[PDB]
RNA sequence: GCGAUCAGAUACCGCCCUAGUUCUAACCAUAAACGAUGCCAGCUAGCAAUUGGGUGUAGCUACUUUUAUGGCUCUCUCAGUCGCUUCCGGGAAACCAAAGCUUUUUGGGCUCCGGGGGAAGUAUGGUUGCAAAGCUGAAACUUAAAGGAAUUGACGGAAGGGCACC
RNA sequence: CGGUAAUUCCAGCUCCAAUAGCGUAUAUUAAAGUUGUUGCGGUUAAAACGUUCGUAGUUGAACUUGUGCUUCAUAC
């Protein structure tokens, strides 16, 4: 009942590596077998935007977002609909898809 | 195979890679006896008498079908100054 | 390590004609493997075999006429006298039509049909077919 | 009563129909795709006799509650040189029985018989020492000497007697009580018998002769030609 | 929308106007008439079908025709679709254009010395 | 003499962006072409490919019938070549939906069994020539550099990837099979024009009427 | 220890601190100590990354100046390691470029080490540890199966998408 | 298989087996390529000491006098 190929993430001539606790649930797991979304996420939520700059001091100050690389363990994926199950097959690739629109939670 | 007293005794013989001397087998349904003909030296012209050759599925599976044929024209002459 | 100069030489002949290699790039010029490629072409089993010789080693190159279906061998070398070289025909043969077992006796290398009129004992190097 | 006069499919049951190819080998040279069952009981019918391996069980796993499904292992084959084997899925074993047998007229093998130790007198056994490996079955085959007849398990002597040989030491390894793979695997070893360079097929060929090429103004025309 | 034409009312349409294109017009209640003289449909509310969604494309086979179905009255118009149009040949009518690189390969294979100049 | 190059030909080669080479070498490719260019150009030996279009013409005569011959290119780029390139052979043009497998008919007799194939492109027509390696097919066809060469013979790289290359290829092969027993009477010049595999313009083909006549009113 | 929760919570959640993680001196020496695959010699297939080291730019760029050392790009190269491709190899299969070359009742070397369950990593002694414990390891008895991957029943509070006032 | 309409039980019936022999249990070899060099297995089905050196072990490159030359017995 052997299902990846390599098994969770980049263990190549190393051993044992690195942990650093998820946020959301903190189960210690090492730095490549946890997902690791990264995320620029605007400030006002896209909807202050229009009030900010009635109220600014300046000509709109144009605003900054924040910036934090953010560790998930598994469930925290699966119990958030981050990435889940795809096929015997379709767990064969990592570099596609969006294909659609410039992606959202940036925005 | 032949007996004693000069037979071919068993049903016939199966063909014989003519490139790289495999057997052909009996069900390899990707064996081809393919005939490639001559040209008049002046200018066009196909006369009769041709060169047919057996090229086994085993080199068709690796992807040497093509470049195999250029060894037997080379060979036979027919494709020249190469 | 090179442990047996013989057999290492022998086993990439056969893993040639599999993705069918016509040729072999060989190596290291032994007198006793000089006097075994010529037993192939002794039976027409293989192309022709030459040998450049550098001054370390020497290393071999051999066409192949694919005649070949697997040559082999028996290792260490066992010794044999003439009352039980029959015992090494059926366990290493298809049959006693073809197929030649190759032993070295105290005269020198030959096949076994040549052995058993030769009628010397000798030891096993390897077989093929 | 055929009852049926066969039509052809392909051209290739056209050409033996109208009379052109007299000779199973003709097919055999150029392993041509025979996909039509006619073109067996053109040549054959005469000494190609069947006889069932089992009609064995399983079972389709449905919402409610089961599916119960037949699967009969059977076995034609020329008295003197030829076999086949095949097998069928059907919810009824008269549906099976009558066209499972179907399947094994396109596995038909020319089957090669050889000499032991001496060549006098229409060769018996084999070339040589073939082996079918397939699922856990290794049918080894050992040529053999006169008198002893073909050594096996008690199932596949059925085949090797309508295959056409007489004497041989045959075993495998494993559970050949799971047949499934067992009288597929002699399919398998029984058709390698030409797949083995011999020294006595060292001279080749006159290269070919390709029916197509040589039969194509029968080919070329449109009409429905009788004979 | 909510109807949706089934297989007995699209897959009987494609050779009804494919057989009998002329003399057959967009008019429906019309052509509602013309099916009886074609075909027989036993009850008018497949004629209610049938006839309603072939007057729903004749615009579409006029403009914009779409796979699955043959006109036959623009086929033969394809063959002046294989126009040559007058006058295309080598563009330069050398062309000069050359890589420099196979500028010898015109040189060493071919004995033209023709005119072949460097772009990089 | 006239079974070499006939070099004038050749010129319109270049035409045809025949030099240039797809990137990815594939080693079982590696012959025809002869050097690389710095920004990704591969430069083929041309002098070789037309002796490989001979080869490839040295094959497909002597065959009696020419309806079972099968010319294929599923991509819609080849497709304009090939129909009219049976217009002058009799082969059966097979271009597009493939329909597999082609091996219990329908409505036909006369069986949908190939026996000889052209091809334009290997790569996305993998699938009908994996239909014909069933059936002991030669498959004759036109490549590139980087392509599975699996079941072909003979592959004919020189560009396949422009329409000025690959209707013009066509025209070529329509010389040889004429000119060795197929009444051009001993390689002249085309009666016929000798672009007429191409795309007048790309679809939706613009209103450019028959034999190029202009309007008089607006 | 205390609050909830629960039927019970001695738990999943909170609050407090206690052993300890800390670094120095040593002491056991076992882990799923896993890539659940020992190590060294050979051949067999690509493709794409990338580490270093070389090498060729018939490369740009950098200005200390066109240069120079320097950067990147291309080319070649060994040690590769990852990934992907399809056996055309091998397997019972998932998977595998070696787990292939152990096919033909086969052979490149050398070591340990398994023969159905559960009895059981328990007894019995030795041996070692300051200890908690380890190198070590059976038997009468009892049992016809325990499992290996795969197909199917779960658009059986489990994922994604669409339906009626059962 | 036997849990009320028994193809396995008790009888009768016929049928069969080998035949002056059949059967019991008990050890032993074959079947069993499930004690194996020939002849398997170690990704996971039972299964590589976590480890690296390391003697006793055991296995070890290549290279170290010959093809010829002439004749005859001798195939033809």
């Amino acid at each position: 009942t052997k299902k990846r190929r390599n098994g969770g993430r980049n263990k190549h001539n190393r051993g044992h590596v690195k942990p650093v606790r998820c946020t959301n649930c903190a189960r210690c797991v090492p730095k490549d077998k946890a997902i690791k979304k990264f995320v620029i996420r605007n400030i006002v939520e896209a909807a202050a935007v229009r009030d900010i700059t009635e109220a600014s001091i300046w000509d709109s100050y144009v605003l900054p977002k924040l910036y934090a690389k953010l560790h998930y363990c598994v469930s925290c994926a699966i119990h958030s609909k981050v990435v889940r199950n795809r096929s015997r097959e379709a767990r064969r690739i990592r570099t596609p898809p969006l294909r659609s629109f410039p992606k959202d939670m940036a925005r | 195979m032949q007996n004693d007293a000069g037979e071919f005794v068993d049903l016939y013989v199966p063909r014989k890679c003519s490139a790289s001397n495999r057997i052909i087998g009996a069900k390899d349904h990707a064996s081809i006896q393919m005939n490639v003909v001559d040209v008049d030296p002046e200018t066009g012209r196909q006369t009769d008498g041709s060169k047919t050759y057996a090229i086994c599925g085993a080199i068709r599976r690796m992807g040497e079908s093509d470049d195999s044929i250029l060894r037997l024209a080379k060979a036979d002459g027919i494709v020249s100054k190469n | 390590v090179r442990m047996n100069v013989l057999a290492d030489a022998l086993k990439c002949i056969n893993n040639a004609e599999k993705r069918g290699k016509r040729q072999v790039l060989l190596r290291p010029c032994s007198k006793v493997i000089i006097k075994f490629l010529t037993v192939m072409m002794k039976h027409g089993y293989i192309g022709e075999f030459e040998i450049v010789d550098d001054h370390r080693s020497g290393k071999i190159v051999v066409n192949l006429t694919g005649r070949l279906n697997k040559c082999g061998v028996i290792s260490p070398r066992f010794d044999v006298p003439i009352n039980d070289i029959e015992k090494w025909t059926n366990n290493l043969l298809p049959s006693r039509q073809f197929g030649y077992v190759v032993l070295t006796t105290s005269g020198g290398i030959m096949d076994h049909e040549e052995a058993r009129r030769k009628h010397l004992g000798g030891k096993i190097l390897g077989f093929f077919f | 009563e055929d009852s049926k006069e066969w039509v052809p499919v392909t051209k290739l049951g056209r050409l033996v129909r109208e009379g052109k190819i007299k000779s199973l080998e003709e097919i055999y040279l150029y392993s041509l795709p025979i996909k039509e069952f006619e073109i067996i009981d053109f040549f054959l019918g005469s000494s190609l006799k069947d006889e069932v391996l089992k009609i064995m069980p399983v079972q389709k796993q449905t919402r409610a509650g089961q599916r119960t499904r037949f699967k009969a292992f059977v076995a034609i084959g020329d008295n003197n040189g030829h076999i086949g084997l095949g097998v069928k899925c059907s919810k009824e074993v008269a549906t099976a029985i009558r066209g499972a047998i179907i399947l094994a007229k396109l596995s038909v093998v020319p089957v090669r018989r050889g000499y032991w130790g001496n060549k006098i007198g229409k060769p018996h056994t084999v070339p040589c020492k073939v082996t079918g490996k397939c699922g856990s079955v290794s049918v080894r085959l050992i040529p053999a000497p006169r008198g002893t007849g073909i050594v096996s398990a008690p199932v596949p002597k059925k085949l090797l007697t309508m295959a056409g040989i007489e004497d041989c030491y045959t075993s495998a390894r494993g559970s050949t009580g799971t047949l499934g793979n067992f009288a597929k695997a002699t399919y398998a070893a029984i058709a390698k018998t030409y797949a083995y360079l011999t020294p006595d097929l060292w001279k080749e060929m006159p290269l070919g002769s390709t029916p197509y090429q040589a039969y194509s103004d029968f080919l070329s025309k449109p009409t429905p030609r009788l004979h | 929308m909510g109807r949706v034409r089934t297989k007995t009312v699209k897959k009987a349409a494609k050779v009804i106007i494919e057989k009998y294109y002329t003399r057959l017009t967009l008019d429906f209640h019309t052509n509602k008439r013309i099916c009886e003289e074609v075909a027989i449909i036993p009850t008018k509310p497949l004629r209610n079908k049938i006839a309603g969604y072939v007057t729903h494309l004749m615009g579409r086979l006029r403009h914009s025709q779409v796979r699955g179905i043959s006109i036959k009255l623009q086929e033969e118009e394809r063959e002046r679709r294989d126009n040559y149009v007058p006058a295309v040949s080598a563009l330069e009518q050398d062309i000069i254009e050359v890589d420099a690189d196979t500028k010898e390969m015109l040189k060493l294979l071919d004995f033209h010395n023709i005119r072949g100049l460097q772009l990089t | 003499d006239i079974l070499s190059l006939k070099e004038d030909d050749i010129t319109k080669m270049l035409v045809a962006t025949t030099h240039l080479g797809s990137e990815n070498v594939n080693f079982q490719m590696e012959q025809y072409v002869y050097k690389r260019r710095a920004d990704g150009v591969n430069i083929l030996n041309l002098g070789k490919t037309w002796e490989k279009l001979q080869l490839a013409a040295r094959a497909i005569v002597a065959i009696d019938n020419p309806s079972d011959i099968f010319v294929i290119s599923s991509r819609p780029i080849g497709q304009r070549a090939v129909l009219k390139f049976a217009k002058y052979t009799d082969t059966t043009p097979i271009a597009g939906r493939f329909t597999p497998g082609a091996f219990t008919n329908q409505i036909q007799p006369a069986f949908r069994e190939p026996r000889l194939l052209v091809v334009t492109d290997p790569n996305t027509d993998h699938q009908p020539i994996m239909e014909a390696s069933y059936v002991n097919i030669p498959v004759i066809a036109f490549t590139n550099t980087d392509s599975p060469l699996r079941y072909i013979d003979i592959a004919i790289p020189c560009n396949n990837k422009s329409a000025h290359s690959i209707g013009l290829m066509w025209w070529l092969l329509a010389r040889e099979v004429l000119r060795l027993r197929g009444t051009i009477s001993r390689s002249v010049e085309w009666p016929v024009v000798v672009d007429l595999f191409f795309y007048r313009d790309p679809e939706e083909a613009e209103k450019e009427e028959a034999a190029a006549k202009e309007l008089l009113p607006p």
